């Protein structure tokens, strides 16, 4: 299918952004500035989040094969841009304190972002594939930035073998898919099947590598053990990257192409990713149990709670509000992440060496860091999913969905699994409390964004009914 | 006899084993990326062998 | 008069053989190798089932797969020599650190 | 035409198992090469003269140039890694091995039940591949562009010299 | 058709001829001309990063050659539109060369 101008206008965040790599990049030819570079990448992504609305006034349209433009596509493109702006955000007063060259960041985090609006518009495993590889390859860049340090280097290295491994899985499994079904478009895999002959092996088999790699990028579990190394070595806006525009954009394109995919709805692949989901979530949390690092306790925190998203996704062809639970648990959990690591990475700015990602040094955080403190005991209790978080909202949605489904060992997982996480949770927070032994207005941007986020998580957790809503109304096409 | 609250221990018990299954799924976090491609490997066994036990 | 089972058969065995490459190299320059042979040889399973649907979308992957291969190998080569740098040592084993 | 494609598929396979097993870096490249090359002639057989042509001209004429470019420069002689050949040793393979060699016969299972009428070997020529990709994979072409940007801007940070 | 396989038959000829006239003049070397030993006969008569990265940047602007390679080939039946298409990525492929070269990643001299 050709591009008309209508396409264009659909086209308009992937535009945007692609400008502003192009932009910045001259500008950095032109000469190294790092309060302009970072400036033009933030006024790019701001920009992008703007044209958003003149993409839904467009409407829903495929794109080519390889996309396909809906409200779905608008809500993970704009939860995508808010994580690169947040981490832009968290970056400058980090790579204040970083002596070597600074403005590559954010050009890095402008590709990361233009995969994940690539992953939020993808109708196709051409589409799939090449927005996983541009969100891998900046990350396998921002994770080693500062490869200096033995940690960032050693994390860089492993995300960066394992991801090419799981990059080749996902793209064995694909050959093998469209060896079978002669399309590669998603409501094409497994469509040339009839009379109960869904489950032929070699789609299943090559659905099952697909699931490799996938299930790296989400941290699922047998999939999971990059996830705290890598969370640890890494710069922490890198984290924070990592964390939330990753983890959303790849399993917006895992619900929408187990969406359309007439085989997603096969049993043995419903099987296999329950067994998944409550690995994952039992794992997650019984390996964050005695974590004295924030950052890797974060790591196992992300493994369960994308185990509670897998919930979600099981119960996607039996019930009807699987992809509105998705959203606002994405939603609740995007904010509550960002709020964390953020905290994180305002503790570590600026760079000086090592992290500042003990449990020792955010103990008795309040006593000279109270806001701080203050949000990092709200993310604490939202990803604990206390009532009146949002993250309780995301619970309650996935609790719905399960019980809808009658995927009674799910329910009981996330049941256990959350009196684990309360477990741990808990203990960061109230060690924040306890007692032990800046000064430019972008540190003060970036404490800006962790209290509205903190804001944002405890309103809606009270009020969750405009979120609701306007995860309503951003649907997929039926 | 009771003084030493033996409903509260046999209560207890689900978080020590909690604490114990925590600590051998730590085992697995031995820092070696050799490891962590091996352990890839064997969970794309596990997941296509329950592929096609389950066709 | 190709059957497709065997091309998929010749790419799932070079698939295999360059992931017991990657697994039992402590050199990271053989995994490095080994990462090339299991992208290679997905490519070449798309190079096959292009060929047997009669489509361009087999070629068009293998593009998009070499292209990744081409900066995936880059950046692998990349941190290779700044691990050489800064250890003198090529052992993937060293680099354990961070565990737990 | 099958000729062609069962001797360059065992060529490219003996070669893979040879790279794979092989102590001496530049050997093991050039054994990597070969099977490049026989993977060429694998796609030639195909009639996918594009992705041959491809084949040889990045994968075993950039790339591995490349590999070949670090090993020269890193100068790998007498390693104490190399000398041990813990590869070698039955201990450390026998269990990868087993491991592969399951996939492999769980994936050859799942393949010989798909419906094969063969591979006429019909030439897609390089003018239909073009065609195809600035027609209805115009987003994929400018997005690698992106993605090549991004691999050339994270090689350049990582690997100077300064 | 006997025109194709003729060609086929002649090219297969040619690469064969070729290689064993090589291996041919090396035996024939190899094998002609006495030998002499002397005590200093077998004695023969750390690289920069700048290396790497200009093969690095030949294998990246390789592979974006190849995406113009499958263009230039179908140019008419692109029309317009894949001019427009390859116009933006020949200008991202100079925006980066711009950047690569005004950044010093290809200077080597100092
Ligand atoms: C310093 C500079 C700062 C600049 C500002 C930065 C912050 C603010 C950013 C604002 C972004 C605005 C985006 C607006 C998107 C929706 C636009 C719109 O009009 O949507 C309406 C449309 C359905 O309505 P209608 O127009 O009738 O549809 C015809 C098409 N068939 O709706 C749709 O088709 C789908 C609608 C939902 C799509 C998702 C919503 C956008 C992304 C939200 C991400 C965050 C969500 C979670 C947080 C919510 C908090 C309340
Ligand atoms: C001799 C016994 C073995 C000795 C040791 C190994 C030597 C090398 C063997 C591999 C290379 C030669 C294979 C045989 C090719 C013979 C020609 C042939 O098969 O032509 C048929 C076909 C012609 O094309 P088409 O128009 O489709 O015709 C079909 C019939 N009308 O052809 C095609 O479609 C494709 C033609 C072949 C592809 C091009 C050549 C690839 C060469 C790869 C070499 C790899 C490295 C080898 C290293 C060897 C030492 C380790
Ligand atoms: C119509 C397109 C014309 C060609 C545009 C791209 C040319 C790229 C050639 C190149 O590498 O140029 C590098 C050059 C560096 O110039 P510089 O080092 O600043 O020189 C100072 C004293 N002469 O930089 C230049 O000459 C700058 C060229 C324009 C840069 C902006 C547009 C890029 C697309
Ligand atoms: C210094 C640390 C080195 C770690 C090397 C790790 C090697 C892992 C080898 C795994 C072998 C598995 C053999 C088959 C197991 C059974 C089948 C798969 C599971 C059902
Ligand atoms: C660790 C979590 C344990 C949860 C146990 C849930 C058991 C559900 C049993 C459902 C039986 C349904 C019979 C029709």
């Amino acid at each position: 299918m050709t591009i008309t101008p209508q396409n264009l206008i659909a086209l308009l965040p992937l535009l945007i952004v692609g400008l502003t790599v192009v932009v910045v990049m001259l500008s950095i030819a032109w000469r190294r500035n790092h309060f302009l570079n970072a400036t033009l990448s933030v006024i790019g992504l701001n920009a992008a989040l703007v044209s958003l609305w003149f993409v839904g006034q467009a409407g829903a349209m495929d794109v080519t094969p390889l996309m396909r433009v809906d409200g779905f596509a608008m809500l993970y493109t704009g939860l995508v841009l808010l994580a690169s702006l947040a981490t832009c955000t968290f970056a400058y007063p980090w790579l204040e304190g970083y002596n070597d060259n600074k403005d590559e960041f954010y050009l890095l985090v402008l590709i990361a972002a233009l995969g994940g609006i690539l992953l939020a518009n993808a109708n196709h495993l051409a589409s799939l594939f090449l927005g996983i590889e541009l969100i891998s390859l900046p990350l396998f860049g921002l994770v080693g930035y500062a490869f200096r340090q033995k940690r960032s280097l050693e994390a860089s290295i492993k995300y960066t073998i394992l991801s090419a491994a799981a990059s080749s899985f996902l793209l064995f499994g694909m050959a093998l898919v469209y060896a079978q079904s002669g399309d590669l478009s998603f409501v094409a895999l497994g469509k040339n099947l009839g009379d109960g002959m869904l489950n032929e092996p070699l789609l299943l088999a090559g659905f099952g590598l697909m699931i490799v790699g996938l299930g790296f990028k989400l941290s699922l579990v047998p999939f999971h053990l990059w996830t705290p190394d890598v969370y640890q070595g890494a710069p922490a806006p890198v984290s924070t990257f990592l964390a939330t525009a990753s983890k959303i954009a790849i399993f917006g394109v895992v619900m929408r192409l187990f969406l359309y995919a007439p085989v997603g709805d096969s049993e043995a692949i419903r099987v296999v990713l329950a067994i998944i989901a409550f690995a994952s979530i039992i794992f997650g949390n019984l390996m964050a149990l005695s974590q004295t690092n924030i950052k890797r306790l974060l790591g196992y925190s992300s493994i369960s709670h994308l185990g509670y998203l897998l919930v979600a996704l099981i119960a996607l062809q039996t019930g009807e509000m699987s992809m509105e639970a998705v959203g606002v648990y994405l939603a609740g959990y995007l904010f509550s992440s960002l709020g964390a690591f953020g905290v994180v990475s305002l503790m570590s700015s600026p760079y000086r060496g090592p992290d500042a990602d003990s449990l020792f040094s955010y103990r008795g955080l309040f006593w000279h860091r109270p806001i701080l403190a203050a949000v990092m005991t709200v993310m604490m209790l939202s990803l604990a999913g206390i009532p009146m978080t949002l993250g309780f909202i995301g619970k309650f949605y996935v609790l719905a969905v399960g019980v809808q489904a009658h995927l009674w060992w799910l329910v009981g997982a996330v049941v256990v699994g959350s009196a684990i996480g309360l477990y741990y949770y808990l203990r960061v927070a109230v060690s924040l409390y306890l007692h032990a032994p800046p000064s430019n207005w972008q540190y003060s941007a970036g404490g800006i964004v962790v209290l509205i986020s903190a804001l944002l998580v405890l309103v809606l957790g009270v009020w969750p009914q405009p979120l609701i809503s306007i995860v309503r109304l951003a649907m997929p096409l039926m | 006899l009771l003084k030493r609250d033996p409903l509260n221990s046999m209560m207890n018990i689900p978080a020590v084993l909690s604490r114990f299954a925590g600590k051998g799924l730590l085992l697995s976090e031995n820092g070696y990326l050799r490891w962590y491609v091996a352990s890839m490997s064997i969970g794309a066994v596990v997941v296509l062998a329950l592929l096609m036990v389950l066709r | 008069m190709i059957p497709l089972q065997h091309g998929l058969i010749l790419a799932a065995i070079l698939f295999v053989l360059g992931l017991t490459g990657l697994v039992i190299r402590r050199n990271l320059l053989f995994m490095l190798i080994g990462l090339e042979i299991m992208i290679n040889a997905s490519a070449l399973a798309f190079v096959v089932a292009g060929s047997y649907w009669g489509q361009t979308d087999g070629q068009v992957m293998y593009i998009l797969a070499i292209s990744l291969a081409a900066a995936e190998a880059s950046i692998g080569l990349a941190l290779l020599l700044q691990l050489h740098r800064r250890r003198q040592n090529l052992n993937i084993d060293s680099v354990s650190e961070m565990r737990g | 035409m099958e000729f062609a494609f069962y001797i360059c598929g065992l060529i490219a396979i003996l070669a893979t198992l040879r790279v794979i097993t092989h102590t001496n870096p530049v050997h093991a490249l050039l054994y990597l090469i070969i099977s490049l090359l026989a993977i060429s002639g694998v796609f030639f057989s195909l009639g996918a003269y594009f992705a041959g042509a491809l084949e040889i001209i990045v994968y075993a004429g950039a790339i591995m140039v490349l590999f070949v470019f670090v090993v020269m420069m890193l100068n790998l002689g007498g390693s104490e890694i190399e000398q041990e050949r813990q590869w070698l040793k039955p201990q450390v393979w026998i269990g990868p091995a087993i491991l592969s060699a399951i996939m492999l016969v769980v994936i050859v299972y799942a393949i010989l039940g798909v419906n094969d009428q063969g591979i006429d070997g019909t030439p897609i020529s390089a003018k239909a591949v073009g065609i195809t990709l600035f027609g209805p994979y115009v987003l994929a072409v400018e997005l690698a562009s992106m993605l090549l940007l991004a691999g050339l801007v994270v090689a350049f940070h990582v690997g100077r010299e300064e | 058709s006997t025109e194709v396989i003729a060609h086929h038959w002649a090219f297969a000829i040619f690469l064969i001829v070729a290689i064993g006239l090589c291996c041919l003049m090396l035996v024939g070397g190899w094998f002609l001309g006495g030998r002499a030993r002397a005590r200093s006969k077998n004695v023969p008569f750390r690289l920069s990063a700048k290396f790497y990265l200009v093969a690095m940047f030949f294998v990246i602007f390789d592979v974006e050659a190849l995406y113009l390679f499958a263009w230039s080939t179908s140019i008419r039946e692109s029309g317009w539109v894949g001019f427009v298409e390859a116009a933006i990525f020949i200008f991202v492929l100079l925006a980066g060369l711009v950047y690569l070269v005004r950044i010093g990643a290809l200077d080597w001299t100092p």
